[PDB]
């Protein structure tokens, strides 16, 4: 009863829900201001192809930790360069155990 | 941990354009477990639990509809067949008559039978269907039938042999007494389909009914009807629930087609097998227990029987997980507990917990226990010799490692092909990536924030890991993967094992193969002399020495631990302590003239006969530091006083060492061999003079008519 | 007797080095060991034997003490590459006139980028005074980042990394350095507080890590302010981003200043990113005419006209002629204006702090509408009040 009313005080989202708020932005923005940009006979659609989705970037006041942006930052690069997982299907871990 | 398959047999005779069917509905399983039966449309399939085949043909005919429950009557003797022609049969079951089975009483109630129960302690007989529920007596020979408002589904009888409870479809479950009286009623809003009663238990020795609704709840009930509060929910709707015997498990299939174990409290251990369609019925194997038996009991049998017509039988064996690290073992008992054992005592410290223990390691004075996505570490209060364990800090963060281990001020967690370092608030600190999986890791002393770790992958290279270094130091290669590796006292030679039970000890300050061993199932090192090797194979355990020929003994067990006159030999799961005799090599040491590590053996605890004889010899090899430390450690006066006269005696004069050893013999009772050591060299006036002393003057005078005297 | 404890206390009493030194092994205390390294005076066989204990235990820094007590050196070297201890290796070489660590930390950083550990190579020049390196390493790992989903946050997260590591290293350096100094090392100190009054912008902009960092949340900034009204701000922020040109390549910081300049109306900003947009060092044909096609909608609809604004009196030098607000290159003065990381308005104004951990110009009435509890570059997570008094009390002592 205790552990779950502190667990929930703290809550530091480790993986699972650091940013997810993953919602179309592609049609939400075009409601916002493209209106102007569509009456008139102006095409600036390719000069949009550089800005990113705005609802996956995140906006508020958190709390940065030295240790927990080392291990989110390495966690990255891990599944960037897709190193762990190749050895891992070659390691045929399920096999041996 | 390991569930295994045992035997399946398939009922594929579906007959289309027929209300005869291939599904199998129940599996009566036997008290002893020597027999096993089964239920299929228009039949009824007799097994053996160990191999699977009929031991009596299938019996047809009988009934002319489908049979829906078969149970027996907690003592082998007797079934119970219900079919929807409206008709229980009873028949008389013994192993030994000629006829087998043979119904005995068939009666039947105004519609179709659904359900059937038995009473543990008077063997009565409880049956209700569609519109009529009956009971059985065998000895009055009367049945008593009553009419209800809706079929019950399920019926079961209390461990006590007092209480009854049924449930209906429409959500009423009834309790009531041997004289079937409306004792409770509760009304709910979904079907029931599985009820049982909790077994009775010295711990507990009180008994609630525990039912599985069809909203994806579970619910247990008191005698008087008022719920217990319980409630807990599931993500599938159930459909069968078995206690097992004393009620330790509980068993649960239904939707999702996977037949699960659980605690008795509701934590979640296993998942047995994945048939890819609903399981009607599983069942427990019941354990027989004797007064005062030992035993670890880790096998476990299960039964299930699905819907496509598939009676398949599972095994489930338990791994073991212990840790030894000084003066302590701890390991776990029956699942949830850990046992803590001192060996000098035998005393045991027993801890329980609720949900399952996947790692135990314990360290100076502080153990750690690894609960399902839970930590818990436990201290130690030194100044008393009796132990008190007290809960310093708990970490509530989810953590997921095959091996785990605990040092000073931090944690180390293997998962993968990976290495994590936790502190003991529960924020990770650094992580450690490998080429392929960490196998075996073993941990070194050393200073907090500063301990040291040797490391072994499946490709067998051989690593050391330091908390600040960050950077893997690769100790060595070996081409077979690695299964558990030890280091020696001093840290000079190390001993690994390869999967092909092969063991090979490698020093460190040059990477060669020293020894090479086939066979070898475990292995220790001194943690003394930081010389002696004890390695275990399945039946014989061999000790040897720098250069020594092996030590076998055939005793039975596997070596853990080695101490100072002390070797630990482990059994299925108990332990023991075995003294060894260090005079073989003693006398190896004395035959190549190393009286300091002949010295540095013996004062292992070796008995003082032993002593005198290395004090002996010391004295005569002109050692007389190890010679007065041995004729020091056990309490003597004569030889130490002849010690100190060889010792003054030594600068000035010849020392000759025939006189010492005459004088050394003489000192014990034997005499002759002293006498011919003075005579063979040439001591003949100082052996008159010598043995003159003691008033026997006539073997004097044997002896001075041999002897002269070249004086003048 | 196997009692190491009342051993080594007897030995203690009694002045006895050598079994004191083995009953410290046996309990494993090696503070009974520095102790002991603290009292055996000079020059002896037993050095060598802690600095092996020393060296096998893991400690090279008490061994490598325990080797130059001895008289050797090498094999200070030795250990401190075994146990892969760089700094105190890089320092040793230094005072040693030792040549090749250099090449050795170059094989050794080679076979760990073999080994697809790019940030193990990246702290590895960090701990060799090698920023550079790391540097060009973490440009490559950004823009192998672009390459995917991209998440600019992440790339930010990396980027404070590297500053912090690098403001950590460099501060245990100086607490290293600080501690226990004489009269010489307080002139050196003193001269270089003198070097740091009259400083130089190049030299603090090549010493700050914070670039990319800093480069990237203004991106981010920018987009953000963009999408949510506040052309103004966006543009500012644009210009920023235009004002760094290192991390970010010309075709999004000019893109972002198109679309900001577009939807404010100020079209000189705009005329210029798209002259700089038609050939930023390579285009296709078909890219470039598109481009053109653009620039001539615009720009024929309606002649570009300038937005009248406030031009504010200038902060930067005692010269009367105004500067735009937008405008942060201040020509003609050489006096550029310190950013704000809370909105991107330049600081045009007395209330300006910044925290001890990115020293970035705070704006109070930005904070103060924003209601910011942290910082929003580096995230210092204490109370902000305390930081303007603090940043008062500096300037008073000014
Ligand atoms: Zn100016
Ligand atoms: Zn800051």
């Amino acid at each position: 009863a205790q552990e779950q009313e502190v667990s929930k005080v703290s809550a530091p989202p480790n993986q699972p829900t650091v940013q997810v708020q993953d919602i179309n932005e592609l049609q939400k923005f075009t409601k916002i201001n493209t209106l102007p940009q569509t009456e008139e006979g102006v095409d600036l659609s390719q000069l949009m192809q550089i800005l990113s989705p705005v609802e996956d970037i995140k906006e508020k006041d958190e709390a940065w930790e030295f240790l927990q942006l080392k291990t989110q930052i390495y966690e990255i690069v891990s599944n960037m360069y897709g190193g762990n997982e190749l050895i891992d299907d070659d390691d045929e871990d399920d096999e041996n155990q | 941990m390991k569930c295994s398959e045992l035997w399946t047999e398939i009922i594929p005779k579906n007959d289309p354009n027929s209300n005869i069917t291939n599904q199998v509905w129940s599996c009566s399983f036997n008290n002893d477990g020597s027999i096993l039966l089964a239920c299929v449309g228009d039949a009824i399939l007799v097994y053996d639990s160990f191999t699977g085949n009929l031991v009596n043909k299938a019996i047809r005919g009988g009934q002319k509809e489908q049979i829906n429950c078969i149970k027996f009557s907690k003592d082998g003797k007797r079934f119970a067949t219900a079919s929807n022609d409206k008709t229980v049969w009873v028949w008389s079951f013994d192993v030994n008559k000629n006829p087998k089975l043979a119904p005995e009483v068939k009666y039947s109630h105004t519609d179709k039978v659904l359900c059937l129960a038995f009473n543990p302690l008077t063997h009565q007989i409880f049956s209700g269907g569609a519109q009529d529920y009956a009971l059985w007596t065998p000895d009055q020979q009367s049945i008593e039938k009553s009419k209800f408002k809706d079929k019950i589904i399920t019926c079961a009888w209390s461990w006590d042999g007092l209480y009854l409870g049924f449930g209906t479809m429409g959500g009423i479950i009834g309790i009531r007494n041997r004289a079937l009286e409306q004792l409770a009623e509760i009304q709910r809003s979904f079907p029931i389909w599985c009820m049982d009663w909790t077994p009775i238990t010295p711990d507990y020795q009180n008994s609630v009914l525990v039912v599985g609704v069809w909203e994806q709840s579970i619910a247990h009930y008191n005698i008087q009807g008022q719920q217990l509060g319980s409630d807990k929910k599931l993500t599938y709707d159930p459909i069968d629930i078995n206690f097992s015997t004393q009620g330790e498990f509980l068993l649960v299939s239904g939707t999702n087609n996977k037949c699960t174990l659980y605690t008795r409290e509701g934590g979640f251990l296993i998942d047995v097998a994945t048939k890819n369609d609903w399981v009607w019925n599983n069942k427990l194997k019941p354990v027989i227990k004797e007064a005062g038996s030992v035993a670890v009991q880790d096998q476990l049998h299960v039964a299930l029987t699905t819907n496509d017509g598939e009676i398949s039988m599972f095994k489930i064996q338990q791994l073991t997980v212990h840790a030894l690290e000084g003066d302590k073992y701890a390991y776990r008992d029956n699942l949830t507990d850990i046992v803590v054992q001192s060996m000098s005592s035998n005393q045991r410290i027993r801890l329980k917990c609720k949900e399952l223990v996947k790692n135990i390691s314990i360290y100076k004075d502080k153990l750690a226990a690894h609960l399902t996505e839970r930590i818990l570490i436990y201290g130690t209060s030194s100044e008393d010799s009796q132990m008190k364990y007290k809960l310093h800090k708990r970490i509530v963060k989810k953590v997921e490692a095959h091996i785990l281990e605990i040092v000073s001020n931090h944690l180390i967690a293997c998962v993968k092909n990976k290495v994590q370092l936790y502190q003991l608030s529960g924020d990770l600190e650094k992580e450690w990536v490998f080429d392929s999986r960490v196998n075996c890791i073993k941990i070194i002393g050393g200073m907090p924030n500063k301990e040291g770790a040797y490391v072994g992958l499946k490709n067998g290279q051989i690593f050391k890991i330091f908390v600040d270094n960050s950077f893997p130091i690769p100790i060595l290669n070996h081409n077979i993967s690695i299964k558990n590796i030890d280091a020696s006292q001093k840290r000079k030679r190390l001993a690994v094992v390869d999967k092909n039970s092969n063991l090979t000890v490698y020093d460190l300050s040059n990477k060669e193969q020293v020894f090479q061993e086939m066979n070898i199932v475990s292995c220790a090192f001194n943690n003394n002399f930081d010389d002696l090797l004890a390695f275990s194979s399945t039946d014989t355990t061999f000790i040897r020495c720098s250069n020594h020929p092996p030590l076998s003994q055939k005793i039975s067990g596997q070596v853990v631990g080695f101490k100072a006159n002390k070797l630990f030999v482990l059994n299925d799961n108990v332990m023991s302590t075995i003294d060894v005799s260090m005079t073989q090599t003693m006398i190896k040491y004395l035959e190549r003239k190393e009286f300091q590590s002949a010295y540095e053996i013996s004062l292992l605890g070796v008995t003082d006969q032993d002593f005198l004889y290395l004090g002996n010899e010391a004295l005569i090899a002109t050692q007389f530091a190890i010679a007065r430390k041995c004729y020091t450690r056990i309490k003597k006066l004569d030889f130490i006083y002849l010690l100190e006269k060889a010792e003054k005696d030594f600068k000035k004069n010849t020392f000759v060492e025939g006189f010492y050893q005459g004088e050394i013999y003489a000192l014990q009772t034997k005499f002759y061999e002293a006498e011919n050591a003075l005579t063979k060299s040439n001591l003949a006036s100082q052996a008159k003079e010598m043995w003159i002393i003691l008033k026997e003057f006539d073997k004097a005078m044997r002896i001075t008519d041999t002897g002269a005297s070249p004086i003048n | 007797n196997f009692q190491w404890d009342k051993a080594a206390k007897q030995y203690a009493l009694a002045k006895y080095n050598p079994g004191l030194i083995e009953a410290y092994t046996r309990i494993q205390d090696y503070e009974g060991l520095e102790k002991l390294i603290a009292e055996i005076p000079e020059r002896n066989e037993l050095l060598q034997d802690m600095g092996d204990r020393f060296q096998q235990a893991g400690l090279c820094d008490a061994a490598v003490k325990c080797y130059e007590k001895f008289g050797d050196i090498k094999q200070a070297i030795d250990c401190c590459v075994l146990l892969n201890h760089w700094n105190l290796a890089v320092e040793l070489a230094e005072q040693y006139n030792f040549v090749q660590i250099e090449g050795l930390l170059v094989q050794y950083a080679n076979q760990l980028l073999e080994k697809r550990r790019k940030l193990e190579a990246a702290e590895l020049y960090r701990k060799a005074k090698r920023n550079t390196e790391a540097a060009k390493i973490l440009s490559q790992i950004a823009d192998d980042l672009t390459e995917r989903d991209a998440n600019p946050l992440n790339i930010k997260k990396m980027y404070v990394m590297a500053a912090l590591e690098v403001d950590l290293y460099k501060k245990r350096m100086l607490d290293a350095t600080m501690t226990g100094q004489a009269t010489s090392t307080a002139k050196t100190l003193n001269s270089l507080i003198t070097s740091t009054i009259n400083t130089s912008s190049a030299d603090k902009i090549l010493n700050n890590p914070w670039r990319g960092a800093e480069a990237w949340h203004f991106f981010i900034l920018a987009q953000r302010q963009l999408y949510n009204g506040q052309f103004k701000y966006a543009l500012k922020s644009a210009l920023r981003l235009g004002e760094y040109e290192l991390e970010i390549d010309q075709k999004k910081i000019y893109s972002l200043i198109a679309i900001a300049a577009y939807y404010n109306k100020s079209f000189r900003e705009c005329s210029r990113a798209f002259v700089k947009l038609q050939n930023l060092e390579n285009i296709t044909e078909d890219e470039k005419e598109r481009y053109e096609a653009i620039a001539v909608s615009i720009f024929t609809k309606h002649p570009p006209l300038d937005s009248p604004c406030e031009y504010t009196p200038c902060v930067g030098k005692n010269c009367s002629q105004q500067v735009s607000e937008y405008d942060i290159h201040c020509r003609a003065c050489g006096s550029n204006f310190s950013p704000c990381v809370a909105s991107g308005r330049p600081i045009f104004q007395k209330e300006f702090y910044q925290c001890k951990n990115c020293r970035h110009k705070m704006i109070e009435s930005e904070v103060s509408r924003l209601k910011l509890y942290n910082c929003a570059l580096c995230h210092s997570p204490i109370d902000f009040k305390r930081f303007t008094e603090s940043n008062n009390n500096n300037n008073n002592n000014i």
